[PDB]
């Protein structure tokens, strides 16, 4: 039984949510959950299977405090490695023992109650165990956990002991094992900022069609004026021409993570018709000299302004993003919308082609014009926006397409083309006074 | 092989038309970078990977 | 018949002269020799596209 | 309907999921479906959310 009328009122304030195009996803080092990717629609659910100490929930914190707040956030494991060693001389009548657990809810205890003797018998019980030895490798000289075969999960827990982690596998492999389960994300973060995973994830999102988003700390950055010179993060992201990264100098890109600060302020609106420079971020302080703790001099926002790099400036007493330029040159903005733009192109010819129950879209110059009308309905959505501001479609004769076309019953050689609409950003003024 | 149902490509380059009409040029140069005698090409980017940028062809 | 459903374009028909036909198959009351030949229409069930961007 | 005058590709079919992997319910990667068309079978492709029957 209900009531006729049902009233909560809780006590709480509370926000709207918008949405847009694309929802992101946070790349952290975690063993928290097996699956390597979960979805969480607020940062309470993700303080349930993270806490306040995690890099997952820093990212997760920083992104929901913008407002419109995103939809949705994911988050990806990646793979790891463990080793352990004895903090103390092998000893006799003294206590050593761990656990190791493996996907599928397995779990199995070792113990040796009697330093490379003990790790030797964990070995060999782990190699002899009915379950772990076919999916968990081990190797001793200190000693190591890794994956074996398919198994993609694996975890080691235990005081005479130790145990430490790192991530094993590259931004490749991560980043493959990730898409492998989850297509649905616009937006990419990472936790890992040495240099190598940085480099190895962008020359990867570079050939897909994605956006990369990363801080960076390193105050080498300052000062070379010389790109060729330069040689740090940014400037080797700027000379590879990575349209599809955006960097974000930062003195806190360490400990926090101020790239999902900036991309929430984006995400919630329609592609194509924001600019993404001067943005306001809401708790979030300027950028500043490790030494001295001041904001940034001009002659370092110049040598940031080389290597197509993003700062947090400080105009008069308010803090903005100033230029949002991805690291080859070109503004957030175009990318976005030209990734829209497909998407919808896409969409729409998918709604023609597969609502064709009963009937067909005939080989000839009658089936080919309807291919016509859509696109140009679609590129005038696009003009709709005051993203584009004009176009041209061109399309083939039906007496003059190939026969290895009609009998694969595809369509090839349309084109079109567009123009770009532009917007404000800076001025430039200059007066005089007199009597 | 798999095809999508829908496929797309957009680049942030420009292009311009072409027209037919009488006659096409020949450039008589000086080179050996390929056996063939005479060679076609259709747009300067062709051109670019069989010369160089100091070249007269 | 097949024309108006649109699963052909068109057609032609042959068939042997009555004056040129062997008499052996006068004996045997049967016709050889009819041949068609017909066009299909077709469909189009996948797109490709491509554009460019720009000032 | 009657002969000769439909397109069998690209159907939509109601209540009928995409083809999975039985070992972890994912839908079948691009290597998996072009391993379906030299062998000249069917499969439930999937486009953004609507499952389809492509080349029949």
């Amino acid at each position: 039984w209900n009531p006729i009328v049902n009233v909560d009122i809780t006590l709480n304030t509370a926000g709207t949510t918008r949405e847009g195009f694309g929802l992101p996803l946070f790349l952290a080092s975690t063993d928290n959950f097996e699956e390597r990717v979960r979805g969480y629609t607020s940062l309470t659910e993700v303080a349930e299977d993270f806490d306040e100490n995690t890099a997952a929930y820093k990212a997760a914190k920083q992104l929901w405090s913008q407002t419109p707040k995103v939809t949705q956030l994911y988050i990806g494991r990646r793979a790891m490695q463990y080793t352990v060693s004895i903090p103390n001389a092998v000893t006799e009548s003294t206590d050593y023992s761990i656990t190791v657990a493996a996907g599928g809810g397995i779990s199995q205890p070792y113990q040796y109650t009697a330093a490379e003797n003990v790790l030797q018998q964990f070995k060999t019980q782990i190699e002899a165990d009915p379950t772990i030895k076919d999916k968990v490798s081990v190797n001793v000289t200190t000693m190591i956990i890794t994956k074996a075969g398919d198994n993609d999960f694996v975890k080691v827990t235990t005081q005479t002991v130790y145990i430490a982690s790192t991530t094993a596998d590259t931004a490749s492999t991560a980043l493959a094992a990730i898409e492998a389960y989850s297509t649905d994300w616009y937006f990419i973060a990472a936790e890992d900022r040495t240099q190598q995973f940085v480099l190895a994830m962008a020359s990867e999102i570079q050939a897909r069609k994605k956006i990369f988003f990363t801080a960076n700390s390193d105050v080498t950055a300052l000062q070379g004026t010389e790109l060729a010179s330069a040689n740090d993060v940014p400037a080797q992201l700027a000379k590879n021409m990575y349209t599809r990264t955006v960097c974000l100098w930062h003195h806190a890109a360490a400990e926090d993570y101020p790239e999902m600060a900036y991309i929430a302020y984006g995400a919630p609106y329609d592609a194509g018709s924001i600019a993404w420079g001067n943005a306001q971020l809401t708790g979030v302080a300027a950028s500043l000299q490790p030494s001295n703790q001041r904001p940034l001099t001009s002659i370092q926002k110049s040598a940031l302004d080389v290597r197509h790099c993003n700062f947090i400036d400080l105009d008069g007493g308010v803090p903005v993003v100033r230029r949002g330029i991805t690291s080859g040159g070109e503004w957030i903005d175009i990318v976005r919308g030209v990734d829209w733009l497909e998407s919808d192109l896409k969409t729409s010819l998918r709604d023609l082609l597969i609502n064709q129950k009963g009937g067909k879209i005939t080989y000839d110059d009658t089936g080919i014009t309807r291919i016509r009308q859509v696109i140009e309905t679609s590129l005038q959505r696009a003009v709709n926006r005051n993203f584009l501001s004009s176009y041209t479609v061109n399309v083939p004769k039906a007496s003059q397409v190939a026969l290895a076309d009609k009998k694969a019953r595809i369509l090839k050689d349309v084109t079109f083309a567009g123009i770009l609409a532009g917007a404000i950003l800076d001025v430039d003024l200059k007066g005089t006074v007199a009597y | 092989m798999w095809n999508p149902i829908v496929n797309v490509d957009i680049t942030l380059n420009t292009a311009g038309t072409t027209r037919e009409g009488f006659g096409l040029p020949l450039f008589l140069a000086s080179t050996d970078n390929f056996e063939e005698r005479v060679r076609g090409y259709t747009s300067l980017t062709e051109v670019a990977e069989d010369f160089d940028e100091n070249t007269a062809a």
